[PDB]
């Protein structure tokens, strides 16, 4: 009942910025979580950044601190991953993920979500 | 099904060095959380060190920082345990942990320090 | 012994609905006017509920305490206890062993001992003083109304018209039989009871109560109840109706009397 | 409270809001099963018993209905079909002391898997051989009592996530505890339906004149109509109005004489009037006679 | 109101045994018809057993008939079902089925035969 599309993706030099977007339509009033997935080759998936749609607090990573930042737009029904000051180890598959039922940090696939499609992003 | 046995200890003296063994069978060590514990004699039991799953945190005691050494082969599926600048208050019975369903608590081996 | 009647005391608001200078008719479990009440004092009897509880008690100092609710007031059925005292109320039911003889040079507690099964318990905030209380439980709920006043004389209850509030409605909901008032010098209390009857109240622009007739006492009260008004004009009025009741409820029926051959088919050697 | 004495503890005849829960920003693993997490402050349930511990953050995510593991099957189960929230949030500056926090023991092992929400409690040790424990500890006797080692050095993972238990069951019940209801400021002098504390009904809320006695919290009038209310927020009398309405009077004069029309509007003051009829609703003929050049009153 | 819950599932061999129970809340059970329903993963979803409102008559699937054993008891408000003659084709979530004004669906418990 809850569809996200992902785009916002492609091929960036080593110390650019990018900013994924995960457009959401179907129960909008439900979302109470929002979180950005990342797959790497060679590893599983992990969990990168945290956003809640109620209070719009914000909950990042080790790996991504100081450098990542999500924002939400409702207006739009859009958040937003602004990935700045880009590595070539942050070359993954990333995916936009949507909560209904609260908010768990860190971020696990083993719970109920509903899956975006997921885009490429190339660092070198 | 699951097994933990622990070999390589020994008697040093008061600054020795040793390394310990924990042998792992039934799971792999790169999707669960397995820690390290010993009993002293007349002590309770507690925690020695521990490898998280995705191994890029290693974590230690409070009595024991800056000076143990914890790491694993994710080929061979043994954990290792590296001792330096030993103490006699480390002289205790050392257990390999992991919780898979069951905890699972081996044998023990003997690191005495005098 | 020792029975004093009332002159009109003892009138309750029945819900919070304020009412300013109309006259209502309301039906509620009241007291009728100039019903006899007891008199005690050393004593502490025993007493049924009975319906509604409606208490009066004249005071100088603070020799009454509380009062003690129940059925059998033993370890099989628990018992309400409320016990006043120098800073707070103290209102719970357990299950209670009370005493044979329960009284309570500052201090003495010899009322219980029993802590056993404990289920509901509730604190709240506390002859010259008069306290009017209303003891009633309907339906599970049990309802206080109160109004202190002064009164300094030592012989009866004196006249007047007052009103009581309600206070406390709490979720009890056990059964009630008997209740038993509790003491710690000499003074007195008044216990009368309820009776379903149907009032007339007066309200003021503010709206209490500052007059009432009662609707079975005489019939210029039941002309004012009828009329709806407190001055009633010079004519004749009709209020109700009446009928003789029946009594004997009496059975006739034809003789029966026709004697079928069953004593032949009772009575045979051979059938 | 522990593990092997978390008391199934009655909380009752109060209210607790959960609107504070969200804003605080500390919580690990918040999780509401059965009813959403917004929709908690403003609908409740009965049976309303609670639970805590500070579970270790390992296995958090195995508290889960249908998933067992270790804390699912000798500390703690959810059953299946589960109403209420599981609250996890970090609890590293306080219940973390020097050397290790040894003050929660737990229920290593047990005989056989817990029934769900049974608060667990054993004196004796565990049995897995033949040989009988002869009271000395011996090769077979395997203490359950051992000891979560919780030391400031611990990550979030090692570290106790603080849950605490919700639960909403269902049983033949009144209830007891429930979360807070919202409320919308208060308007003056217009026609609205309102929603007090008990009451509704559609007046004109104005400012009053007369007051009460502290004991009243409505008032009526002769003939059983309500006319007073007071505020339950900043306790203010208030006297009520009944609304707008009643007749448009418009001249005809007959067929066969004349045409046009004026407009009378009976027992209203006309000042509020192309609110009161749809004037925006309806034809621009019917709009110019809801006002005009000339007002007579 | 009205919420279904499952209980008693477990992993059985081949043959074994097991009872479940679906614990019933806000409506009593003696004036509602009664069902089970399984969901084998990759198969749709299948009845399983049924009685009826008044408690008299019993039904089963086809397979699952002589086998199957569906009680009741109407003074803890739980309907239980009893496991005999485990087969691994009966690997599903076995979820208790209720008509009180609309049919309320709970969550299941897996019960797996290996
Ligand atoms: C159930 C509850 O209210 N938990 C609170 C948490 O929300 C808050 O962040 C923390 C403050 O230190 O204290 C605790
Ligand atoms: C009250 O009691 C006295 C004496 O017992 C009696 O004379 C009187 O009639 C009683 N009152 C009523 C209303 O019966
Ligand atoms: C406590 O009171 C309840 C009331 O029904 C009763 O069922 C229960 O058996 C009592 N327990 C004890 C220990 O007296
Ligand atoms: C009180 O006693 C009556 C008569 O036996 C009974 O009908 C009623 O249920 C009892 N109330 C309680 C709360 O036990
Ligand atoms: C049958 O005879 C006996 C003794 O004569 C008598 O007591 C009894 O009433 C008779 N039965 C009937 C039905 O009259
Ligand atoms: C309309 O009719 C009335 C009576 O029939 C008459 O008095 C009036 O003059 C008429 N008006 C016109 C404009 O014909
Ligand atoms: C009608 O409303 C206006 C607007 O405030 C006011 O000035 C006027 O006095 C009112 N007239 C009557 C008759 O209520």
């Amino acid at each position: 009942q809850v569809q996200l599309v992902e785009s916002g993706g492609g091929s960036v030099q080593a110390g650019g910025s990018l900013r994924l977007s995960c457009a959401a339509s179907g129960s909008i009033s439900s979302i109470t979580y929002l979180g950005w997935f990342r797959q790497a080759p060679g590893k599983e998936r992990e969990g990168v950044a945290a956003l809640i749609t109620v209070n719009g607090h914000t909950y990042y990573a080790d790996s991504v601190k100081g450098r990542f930042t999500v924002s939400l737009d409702n207006a739009k029904n859009t958040v937003y991953l602004q990935m700045n000051s880009l590595k070539p180890e942050d070359t993954a598959l990333y995916y936009c993920a949507a909560a209904a039922w609260g908010y768990a940090w860190p971020l696990h696939q083993d719970d109920y979500w509903y899956w975006g499609q997921g885009t490429q992003v190339t660092v070198s | 099904q699951v097994q933990l046995v622990e070999s390589g200890g020994g008697l040093v003296q008061a600054g020795g060095s040793l390394r310990l063994s924990c042998a792992a069978s039934g799971f792999p060590v790169k999707n669960f959380e397995m820690e390290w514990y010993r009993k002293a004699p007349g002590k309770e039991r507690e925690w020695v060190a521990a490898i998280q799953s995705g191994g890029v945190e290693t974590y230690y005691a409070d009595s024991v920082k800056g000076r143990f050494t914890i790491s694993r082969d994710n080929a061979k599926n043994t954990v290792y345990l590296q001792m330096n600048s030993l103490k006699p208050e480390d002289t205790a019975v050392y257990y390999c942990f992991v919780y898979v369903g069951r905890s699972y608590i081996g044998q023990g081996t003997q690191v005495t320090v005098s | 012994p020792a029975y004093t009647n009332s002159f009109t005391r003892g009138v309750y608001y029945p819900d919070k609905v304020f009412r300013s200078s109309v006259l209502h008719s309301t039906q509620d479990l009241f007291l009728p006017f100039f019903s006899n009440v007891t008199w005690f004092h050393f004593d502490n009897p025993v007493l049924p509920f009975n319906d509604g509880v409606y208490f009066a008690s004249t005071e100088k100092s603070n020799i009454i305490r509380g009062w003690i609710f129940g059925t059998t007031l033993d370890s099989k059925t628990q018992s309400l206890l409320i016990v006043n005292n120098a800073t707070n109320v103290v209102i719970k039911v357990c299950e209670f062993q009370f005493c044979n003889d329960p009284f309570l040079m500052e201090s003495e507690f010899r009322v219980y001992s029993s802590a056993n099964n404990c289920t509901f318990e509730y604190v709240s905030q506390p002859f010259k003083n008069l306290r009017e209380f209303v003891f009633k439980n309907i339906d599970g709920y049990f309802k206080i109304y109160s109004k202190h006043t002064p009164i300094n004389l030592v012989r009866d209850l004196p006249q007047g018209f007052s009103a009581l509030e309600p206070l406390v409605d709490l979720p009890i909901g056990i059964n009630i039989t008997r209740f038993q008032t509790l003491l710690a010098g000499a003074a007195a209390y008044y216990v009368g009871y309820l009776q379903p009857r149907t009032f007339l109240l007066k309200y003021n622009e503010n709206g209490t109560i500052t007059d009432a007739v009662d609707c079975a006492l005489d019939p210029l009260s039941e002309t004012k109840c009828t009329l709806k008004s407190f001055t009633v004009e010079k004519g004749i009025y009709q209020t109700s109706n009446f009928r003789v009741q029946p009594t004997e409820s009496i059975v006739r029926f034809p003789n029966i009397t026709n004697l079928c051959p069953f004593g032949e088919v009772f009575n045979a050697t051979r059938f | 409270a522990s593990v092997y004495a978390w008391n199934r503890k009655r909380i009752s005849n109060c209210v607790a809001d959960y609107s504070v829960l969200y804003n605080s920003a500390s919580f690990s693993t918040f999780k509401c099963y059965g009813v959403s997490p917004t929709k908690l402050n403003d609908l409740c349930f009965t049976n309303v018993y609670a639970d805590s511990f500070v579970i270790r953050g390992d296995e958090v995510r195995q508290i889960a209905p249908g998933q067992t593991g270790k804390i699912a099957d000798y500390n703690y189960k959810l059953p299946d079909d589960f109403t209420g929230c599981v609250i996890a949030w970090n609890s590293n500056n306080l219940d973390s002391k020097v050397g290790g926090n040894y003050n929660y023991l737990y229920r290593l092992f047990r005989k056989s898997n817990l029934k769900p929400f049974e608060r667990d409690i054993s004196t004796e040790i565990y049995q897995a051989g033949s040989t009988p424990c002869n009271g000395v500890e011996g090769f077979n006797c395997y203490f359950p009592l051992q000891s979560y080692g919780f030391q400031p050095t611990n990550g979030v993972g090692y570290q106790p996530y603080r849950v605490v238990v919700l639960s909403f069951e269902l049983l033949h019940a009144p209830a007891t505890v429930c979360g807070p209801k919202k409320s919308t400021n208060l308007v003056k002098n217009k026609c609205v339906n309102f929603n007090f504390n008990g009451l509704t009904g559609t007046g004109v809320l104005t400012e009053s004149n007369k007051k009460f006695l502290p004991f009243q919290q409505f008032g009526r009038d002769i003939a059983d109509t309500t006319d007073a209310v007071r505020d339950p927020q900043t306790l203010e009398i208030l006297d009520i109005t009944p609304c707008s309405f009643g007749g448009v009077s418009v001249i005809t004069p007959g067929t066969n004489t004349s045409n046009q029309v004026a407009v009378l509007y009976q027992d209203v003051n006309c000042t509020e009037v192309p609110v009161a009829i749809h004037a925006d609703q309806l034809t621009p003929t019917w709009r110019v006679y809801s006002t005009g050049s000339n007002v007579f009153q």
